[PDB]
RNA sequence: CUUUAAUGUUUGAUGUUCUAACGUUGACCCGUAAUCCGGGUUGCGGACAGUGUCUGGUGGGUAGUUUGACUGGGGCGGUCUCCUCCUAAAGAGUAACGGAGGAGCACGAAGGUUGGCUAAUCCUGGUCGGACAUCAGGAGGUUAGUGCAAUGGCAUAAGCCAGCUUGACUGCGAGCGUGACGGCGCGAGCAGGUGCGAAAGCAGGUCAUAGUGAUCCGGUGGUUCUGAAUGGAAGGGCCAUC
RNA sequence: AAUUCCUUGUCGGGUAAGUUCCGACCUGCACGAAUGGCGUAAUGAUGGCCAGGCUGUCUCCACCCGAGACUCAGUGAAAUUGAACUCGCUGUGAAGAUGCAGUGUACCCGCGGCAAGACGGAAAGACCCCGUAAACCUUUACUAUAGCUUGACACUGAACA
RNA sequence: GUUUAUUAAAAACACAGCACUGUGCAAACACGAAAGUGGACGUAUACGGUGUGACGCCUGCCCGGUGCCGGGAGGUUAAU
RNA sequence: UGUAACGGGGCUAAACCAUGCACCGAAGCUGCGGCAGCGACGCUUAUGCGUUGUUGGGUAGGGGAGCGUUCUGUAAGCCUG
RNA sequence: AGGACCGAACCGACUAAUGUCGAAAAAUUAGCGGAUGACUUGUGGCUGGGGGUGAAAGGCCAAUCAAACCGGGAGAUAGCU
RNA sequence: UUUUGUAUAAUGGGUCAGCGACUUAUAUUCUGUAGCAAGGUUAACCGAAUAGGGGAGCCGAAGGGAAACCGAGUCUUAACU
RNA sequence: CCAUAGGUUAAUGAGGCGAACCGGGGGAACUGAAACAUCUAAGUACCCCGAGGAAAAGAAAUCAACCGAGAUUCCCCCAG
């Protein structure tokens, strides 16, 4: 409900996405974890979109 | 007048599924259980809900060990 | 979503119908054999409030607000508006 | 006159090599994100339709 | 922004004048022996009214319809999916408007790993300081804790703390568990790529068990897989998702 | 109270005795002023109550007169009906027995009467529930729509401000 | 006076009166896809609707709600 | 409504308990005769048997095997004043 | 003079009994109300099915009325007997 | 008949005779059966016509995949133990 | 005023009936959807007009696939 879902979006050349949630008005921060990329084979970091 | 019971959920299904000495091929769960009441043992390996499944088809036996006497359940192998 | 039916709420549950809010100061649920069940509810104007009276059935009544009242710190004065703060988490208000 | 075929389980079965039938299986729509993705590998595949509901397939899709 | 004036301003907003559309259920004349109709003049209205199409409003005036089930008759009241315990008769399962409680989440650390640590409550002594804060010692033993109800579990701790961290990873998955079915659960191992650790190893979320909804329709991103003569595209499909 | 629940309110009148009637009080569950309030002569096959006269209404029925009923001659229906050689009782039993059990009683068959029973006859219960039944009716149910109403284009033009 | 022909004749309906309201006449309104008719060969001392119900004394306060009437600054809003 | 709380008569054992043998009692069981299903078999056969083993209550319901009726071919045949 | 009065015809339908496989699918008998009027009656017109008409009862519209009758869609549908 | 259960005082039938309720069409699947057999069979239509022509087609011998595409393999996947 | 409007007279034609088929104008609801409103039933029933022995359609501003086919109607496939 309050903690509603964002989409973590890969900083590769490619769209691969993971989508995740997050408390926004808690820990307005965004996220810069470091996931693994199935289009590009390696695991570069992801950021937090919409 | 009213009630404010009649309210319980869909049973579990729980227990042991293979007992004592009785062939399970790997992967076999063998006790489903919800703490670690029975624990896991030689060749045994113990999930994310505390089943027991069986490692290599061979048959069961369960025991106590250490001081503590938990029933601990082992796979002989054959 | 937030719906709400007329033999439930007690006073004070905010609902919202017709374009406006309503804070209902009271309700009295009646039904009576052979007849259906109403809730004579005495309810407020909350924008321009002065007081309305509904008299709903049993079915339906209104979806409610977003309608928080907060203990807000008057601090400054600007042109027309008035600014507010939060003593609990600090958040803007105008 | 022939018998009309059910143009929506036209649609969701298709027929296998030895009579059985292929379906795509029901959770894969939407509110995915609180799904696992061992719950969203499993249900990518086909699927078999069961001994049990293999009955009301048949008759309502007799051509195919 | 807020005023002022010039121009091409897009123009609408109304407001007099006119007669030729139009109206006349005003007079006269003729069809005509006819308080109908038509024509002919004249007067008064007059681009209004009225009508057609499109359109917003109002519309029980009227029409088609809906208005749940369980229920110790029905109405009323309560309840409807999920989780925990008992009833449940020591495998599983098991009903009642049987007896009790909870959920419609939280968390980027409260997850992963490595390294350490051990509670509750009384007792005495001690500045402010008390029944109770912090300090010290003892008794005590997990009566504590476990993000949240209950049960099972927990010292190798799953409980407490600190560092590094993103395995809360993608493709699969032998084998079972459990449902009439849709489905749901467990899972060693395999490949790719990482984290932590000297290493052996562990890690595809959390102590486990609630925290949730099928399809259809549609939205966004990706992928030339199709693409109604052909070339594109549109729209479908697949994949990720809402 | 055409309205009052409690309640036959309490008080007074009437009666030997009055839950009704009449007067009053006011604690109006829950009167009330044109969905009219309160009076009101007259009128009413109007509602309640009391009195005189009157009586078989009644105590409590008696008798008489006619028409049926009854017998006889003629004509000649009906509802009804599984079949019946169609008793009482106590028990049992789909839980109220002519039919079962135990037992008692009863010669065969009419006729006039009376209706306690045959869960007697008539009407596929109207009450109650049920059907994802039907009809009408209501409305701030849902979706429409006639009618009313707004503006744009058309019929529809000419002059200036 | 009228009423449920065939279980209800009443306290119901009607009523003269009263008041509100619509209607300026090609009237409101009703019937009708429309023509046309009724209203009415009438014209506000007239007609339609609604409530009340002879007469006597009367008819109190409330415009928040809903309808109605009036107003147009502002906000919202259709076709085009 | 009528005894009406052994079924009734009636019983002082014809009641109760113990122990003992007799007998009654079912469509059970056995005997004797027939019938049908199914499984085995031997040796036969177009399948039967001294055989043998067993089986045969039945609603909803499934399976099997038939009878009879009218009409068409066999049939201008056959039966029949 | 009068929706004046008493009361026959005419119109009605208040009470009671009888009748309720009736004499009659609503009548008879004994009483009862209006009876110069918002009266009654004859003849012939007119208004129609979601429509008429209604001094209003949801009454009446051919012994039918909270939507007539007839024919058709039509063997509507019936998870019920 | 309906039921948990009917002598039931639950339904139904006065009786008799006649009539009165699982059909027909076209598709589809399994069972039997007959034909031919990696083949089988035609539909309209033509026809001196329940013959013979007519192979238009239909099902089967090949699957996998959403599809392109591939083929005794194919899909999944960057690749399959 | 010419002329039209109207009147007259003649000539010729139609009018009505009819079972089905046939083209047009208008057009349901029950039902099915296990309720219902989109939808179905169904352009069905039914109503009205119009002709013929048949009627309507009919000589590509038709399809096709880059090769081609050659008006319309009807039957069998494609094809549930
Ligand atoms: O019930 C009711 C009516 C009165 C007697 C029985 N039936």
């Amino acid at each position: 409900g309050i903690r509603e879902k964002i989409k973590l979006v890969s900083s590769a050349g490619t769209g691969h996405f993971y989508t995740t949630t997050k408390n926004k008005r808690t820990k307005p921060e965004k996220l810069e974890l470091k996931k693994f990329d199935p289009v590009v084979r390696q695991h570069v970091i992801y950021k937090e979109a919409k | 007048g009213s009630t404010r019971n009649g309210r319980d959920s869909e049973a579990k299904r729980l227990g042991v599924k293979r007992f004592g000495g009785e062939s399970v091929l790997a992967g076999s769960i063998i006790v489903r259980q919800r703490g670690t009441k029975f624990h896991a043992g030689a060749n045994v390996g113990c999930g994310r809900d505390h089943t027991l499944f069986a490692k290599a088809d061979g048959k069961v036996k369960f025991e106590v060990k250490g001081p503590k006497n938990r029933k601990f359940i082992s796979i002989e192998a054959e | 979503m937030a719906t709400y039916y007329s033999n439930d709420f007690r006073a004070g549950l905010k609902i919202m119908l017709d374009g406006e809010p309503y804070a209902v100061e009271a309700s009295e649920f009646v039904k009576p054999g052979k007849g259906q069940a109403f809730a004579r509810v005495k309810l407020r104007r909350l924008l321009t409030g002065t007081r309305v009276e509904k008299t709903f059935k049993s079915t339906d009544s209104a979806e409610g607000a977003d309608v928080v009242d907060m203990n807000l710190t008057y601090l400054y004065n600007d042109g027309e508006f008035w600014h507010f703060m939060n003593n609990e988490t600090f958040e803007q208000l105008s | 006159p022939k018998i009309k075929t059910v143009r929506g389980a036209a649609k969701r079965f298709k027929k296998t090599g030895k009579g059985g039938f292929k379906h795509k299986h029901a959770n894969l729509r939407h509110i995915l994100t609180k799904k696992a993705t061992k719950r969203k590998r499993h249900l990518r595949p086909k699927a078999m339709v069961s001994k049990g509901d293999l009955g009301l397939v048949i008759a309502c899709l007799p051509y195919a």
